[PDB]
DNA sequence: AAAAAAAAAAAAAAAA
RNA sequence: UUUUUUUUUUUUUUUUUU
């Protein structure tokens, strides 16, 4: 079943904001993926990424800032989440976040 | 069979060139956009194939 | 039902399958003798099917598999059975004469080949 | 021991003057000669079999495979291959009920109900040439099952299915590509069977015409054959010579007129002005009588061979120095008078015997496979033998099934030299526009001349047929 | 050698056959196939072919 | 008499398609009178002439 | 100067098409680089390929 | 009314 | 008749002799 919160962004800026965010979560019981705390190292992490959206992401999470706009990964990923959307049928399975003033 | 949902997550923000159903129409879409982005040539010899 | 290495005589389900020559001798190119394969099919192993519809279903269901290296051998283990020594056979025309044939069939060569 | 020798493999030209071996390969990759911007195909049949058709146009459209590529090709589709435009857009459909052709199939009479069926497709096909606007370069008749069962010579309906013209044929297909030689109208027979056959199955439920392996190759019989119908060049022949012309004559049986008359047909190749090829029909059927004469009287033979040099003269503006007739049937002397009479002092004049009959049958020694394609026993300088059926590598299987049989090929009548004369019927064992295959058991012209024989042998009132095999294949 | 005719129906018979014939052969005869057939016509003939 | 309706008359039984065409209707800027203008003229409407 | 055009593909799986497209490509004047065309491999290609 | 050596017409299936 | 090939039935002619 699909029960992970998968937090996109932008790595080398928005860590902090990300790692606070998933600490929060998975101290409310909900179960985060992230790059940052749960990506596994020497692994193949495109894809361990497209594993996780097309499978087990059951809600996406966008941190978008004046980086996160125009990061390529962010976009590939934002793609993908955009196909499984079409294939679940949920509208409200991608929530951006807006982070920069 | 190869939907464009499943494609992999380096090509789906790329245009992919349709040869599903007519091979030859692919092919000059592919030589159209080699021509656009100006791909280095040489004159065309088919004996070279050969 | 087999002689030398090589089988000649078979089943398939009730049908009887049988090895069978026919020769004939040419004299405009060499003096030789032709000899051509056949199968043939009976219902208990010495009755022959008398359909040739029948019989040539059978004969080409066969025919499905076995290649040159099935047919030539079936057909030198034939002659091979009608031969009366180990290199030649006779044909007896009459007492005192006989028609020497050889047993083993002409060669030819070719210098062109290739592999499996 | 006794020397064969091996001639070599021919190869056929393709576009922008490269050559190639195959022709299923050479097509796939180098395309067809000229350029045929478009093939607008009528379709005539029942609206049920009008389904399958347009199923097995897309299905050719998109490239499909063979189980074993090595031994056949794949199709990569006909807009890539033929580059010509054939789309299910644009066809001009003529309908036939299930009622109208059920009316006449279920006849007692074999002839009758013949003549009737193939009337319905005739009549139809002629009032869309002559009364509508569109174009149709090709016409396709998509036939039922049923017909075939009861369209045929010695065919007998099943007396529960009796419901209810012998100057004709009973031969569908020799009567309907007969009666419209008139109109200059190319045509294609298909059969519902040979179309998708999947839908069809038997009692163990396998389809009976089961190609799931070799959709490959009939699609590449297709395709070829449409080109051609088209008006298009598939493949040309390179290795003929300046001032050839070959003709082939083959003699058939006509029951319709008492005595069977033999009537002989031909067929030419030769040289045009340039590089391109010209291999057309010389038809003027030259009635034989007697029984079993195959022999030509020479007034009609003479006939023959004026109208071959003639339709060699005004194509090139020179008469022909070699010309090679092949025949199924030895010449006899008077025949060859008839023919020095007519011909110019220059030409050397050459009359080669094809046959098949003889039973040769060379085994190897060692080897689960047959004697190579190419190889040449020559008996002596006007006798030999050449195996046009046999294994050739690039399609990784023999041609025949068993081991074949080699093709005995004698100078009858001229002088020729052996090599020369077992050089070209290789060559010509190539042009198969009928059908795609690598290569065909013997020469195309006693083939092509075999078909039209066998056509002009089902009409009587033919009078002056096309010289076309667009109209005839 | 035909128009230069005292008769003018012969002459128009011979100017039509002579196409015709050709254009009969290449139909019947010859295996490229043509959609249309254009007859490109002199200004002598239409002026010493008519009633 | 009439080349084109003989010509037109004779080539139906094949069942074939064609269109005459005299050389003054095409490019008669060759074609030239005694003044030096071209006898049919179409510079202006030469268009009209395509389509 | 980079020239040459790469045609990554499954090799036991999508060889038929690659080889069309590349024996079409290199007649057209395109110069390609694809596994299937070379003949004989060894140990460098593995390096060779990203080179 | 036979001999063998030469002919073509049609059907039936298999695999290409 | 998408084709190709291999068979099996017939039948048929020609050459000779009674
Ligand atoms: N072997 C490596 N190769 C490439 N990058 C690596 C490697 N190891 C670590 N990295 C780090 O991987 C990072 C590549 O990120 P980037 O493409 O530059 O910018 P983005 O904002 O679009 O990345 C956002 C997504 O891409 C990420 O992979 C994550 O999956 C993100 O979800 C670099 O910081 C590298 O230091
Ligand atoms: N790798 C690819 N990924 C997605 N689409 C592709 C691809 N390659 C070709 N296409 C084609 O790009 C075409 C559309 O891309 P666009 O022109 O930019 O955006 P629109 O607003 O005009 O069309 C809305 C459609 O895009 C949605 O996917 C839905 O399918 C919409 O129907 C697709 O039809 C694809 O066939």
């Amino acid at each position: 079943m699909r029960n992970k919160i998968f937090i996109s962004h932008a790595t080398p800026d928005d860590n902090d904001f990300t790692r606070w965010l998933a600490l929060k979560l998975i101290g409310l019981g909900y179960e985060v993926w992230c790059d940052i705390l749960f990506l596994d190292k020497g692994v193949d992490f495109w894809s361990n990424i497209e594993k996780v959206i097309r499978e087990d992401t059951c809600k996406f999470l966008l941190v978008s800032s004046s980086y996160s706009n125009q990061r390529e990964g962010v976009l590939k990923e934002l793609a993908v989440a955009a196909k499984v959307k079409k294939q679940l049928k949920d509208d409200k399975f991608i929530i951006p976040l807006a982070i920069d003033e | 069979q190869l939907s464009y949902d499943d494609i992999n997550i380096d090509i789906v923000r790329l245009n992919a060139i349709d040869f599903k159903m007519s091979w030859a129409r692919g092919l000059k879409d592919i030589l159209e956009a080699f021509e656009k982005q100006k791909v280095p040539k040489e004159v065309a010899d088919a004996s070279k194939s050969n | 039902d087999k002689f030398e290495k090589t089988m000649l005589v078979g089943k398939q389900k009730d049908k009887n399958w049988h090895f069978a020559i026919s020769g004939a001798s040419k004299l405009y190119p060499f003096p030789v003798l032709m000899i051509s394969s056949h199968i043939f099919f009976t219902a208990d192993g010495k009755k022959l099917i008398d359909s040739s519809s029948v019989q040539h279903s059978s004969r080409r269901r066969q025919g499905k598999n076995w290649w040159n290296n099935t047919w030539r051998t079936k057909l030198l283990a034939f002659i091979k059975y009608l031969s009366d020594d180990d290199t030649s056979f006779y044909l007896e025309m009459g007492s005192e004469e006989k028609v020497f044939v050889s047993n083993e069939p002409v060669k030819f060569k070719g210098n062109v080949s290739y592999n499996i | 021991m006794k020397e064969l020798i091996y001639i070599e493999e021919p190869k056929i030209l393709f576009a922008h003057g490269q050559k190639c071996t195959d022709a299923r390969d050479g097509l796939a990759l180098f395309g067809p000669l000229n350029n045929l911007y478009g093939i607008k195909s009528g379709v005539i049949g029942t609206k049920q079999g009008l389904k399958i058709f347009r199923d097995y146009l897309d299905h050719i459209q998109k490239p499909i495979y063979n189980s074993n590529s090595i031994t056949r090709p794949m199709f990569p589709g006909f807009e890539a291959v033929f580059d010509c435009k054939w789309e299910s857009t644009g066809i001009t459909f003529k309908e036939v009920t299930n009622e109208d052709i059920g009316k006449f199939l279920y006849n007692s009479s074999t002839h009758k109900r013949t003549y009737d069926l193939v009337s319905l497709f005739i009549d139809k096909i002629i009032s869309a040439n002559k009364n509508e606007d569109e174009n149709v370069d090709v016409w396709f008749v998509i036939v039922p099952d049923e017909i075939y069962k009861y369209c045929r010579p010695n065919s007998v309906l099943p007396k529960e299915m009796v419901q209810t013209t012998y100057n004709y044929d009973a031969q569908f297909h020799d009567q309907f590509k007969a009666r419209l030689l008139k109109h200059t109208i190319p045509t294609q027979i298909f059969r519902e069977s040979t179309l998708a056959w999947r839908d069809f199955k038997n009692a163990f439920g396998l389809p009976i015409r089961d190609f799931s392996k070799i959709e490959g190759h009939l699609a590449w019989t297709i395709s070829t054959a449409a080109f051609y119908k088209a008006g298009g060049k598939p493949w040309k022949l390179s290795d003929v010579r300046n001032g050839v012309c070959y003709l082939g004559l083959v003699y058939k049986k006509v029951e319709k007129s008492k005595n069977p008359r033999n009537a002989c047909c031909a067929a030419q190749m030769f040289l045009d002005n340039g590089d391109g090829t010209v291999f057309k029909g010389e038809v003027g059927p030259w009635y034989n009588p007697k029984n079993g004469q195959y022999h030509l009287e020479p007034k009609e033979a003479k006939a023959l061979l004026s109208q071959s040099l003639q339709s060699y003269k005004e194509q090139i503006g020179e008469y022909p120095k070699e010309v090679f007739i092949h025949a199924k049937t030895r010449f006899n002397h008077q025949e060859w008078d008839a023919f020095l009479e007519v011909t110019p002092k220059e030409t050397n004049l050459v009359g080669v015997t094809i046959s098949k009959t003889k039973p040769l049958k060379l085994y190897k020694t060692e080897g689960d496979y047959t004697i190579l394609r190419g190889n040449a026993y020559v008996v002596n300088e006007r006798s030999a033998f050449l195996w046009t059926v046999g294994y050739v590598p690039k399609i990784q299987t023999a041609l025949s099934m068993e081991v074949p049989n080699p093709l005995f090929i004698e100078i009858n009548k001229g002088e020729a030299d052996i090599k020369q004369v077992l050089k070209d019927i290789l060559s010509l064992t190539k042009l198969n526009y009928n059908a795609c295959i690598f290569a065909d058991g013997e020469p195309v012209t006693l083939r092509f001349a075999d078909k039209i024989g066998e056509i002009l042998t089902a009409s009587t009132d033919i009078k002056t047929p096309p010289l076309a095999f667009k109209y005839y294949i």
